[PDB]
């Protein structure tokens, strides 16, 4: 039995910002777009998840296409 | 008093490029318009499928003028 602890952030300070872009467009349909990429971890899931909520929208009116 | 039609006449005529996506009615366009929101909005409801669907590209029109 073996425990771990593991540090959280880049170890460069400077990496340590991120952009968002978002539109809504005039069907109330929203487009984001963030710096992230998806390789399989579900970080558009989780985008989209979180947009939904901050929004108060259900997520199927949200959208991610590409980085 | 009388005053006849017109015809643009822009040397470029209609022209439009549609790329599906094969994800979730994804598709890219690129147009010779004056108006690629319009041009997104009737895609979208051509299609039944939200506004965030459809991308609109425009470089330049071989000539417009309203038309
Ligand atoms: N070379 C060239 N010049 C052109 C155009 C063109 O296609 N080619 N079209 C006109 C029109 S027709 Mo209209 O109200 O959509 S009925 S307004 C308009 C105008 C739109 O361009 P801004 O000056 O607002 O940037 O460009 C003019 N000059
Ligand atoms: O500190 C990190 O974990 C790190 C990770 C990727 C690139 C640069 C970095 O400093």
């Amino acid at each position: 039995i073996i425990p771990t602890k593991f540090g959280i952030s880049f170890t460069v300070p400077f990496l340590n910002q991120a952009g968002a872009l978002i539109h809504v467009y005039t069907d109330g349909s929203v487009l984001v777009s963030h710096g992230g990429t998806e390789m399989g971890q579900g970080l558009h899931t989780k985008m989209v998840q979180v947009a939904s909520k901050a929004l108060k929208i259900p997520i199927s009116k949200i959208y991610i296409s590409e980085t | 008093l009388y005053i006849g039609g017109q015809d643009h006449f822009y040397l470029e005529t209609h022209c439009t490029i549609a790329i599906p996506k094969g994800e979730e009615g994804e598709m890219e366009l690129f147009v010779s318009t004056q108006n690629a929101m319009k041009t997104q909005s009737f895609v979208a409801k051509m299609l039944g499928v939200p506004v965030n669907r459809i991308l609109v590209r425009v470089k330049r029109m071989g000539g417009g003028f309203g038309g």
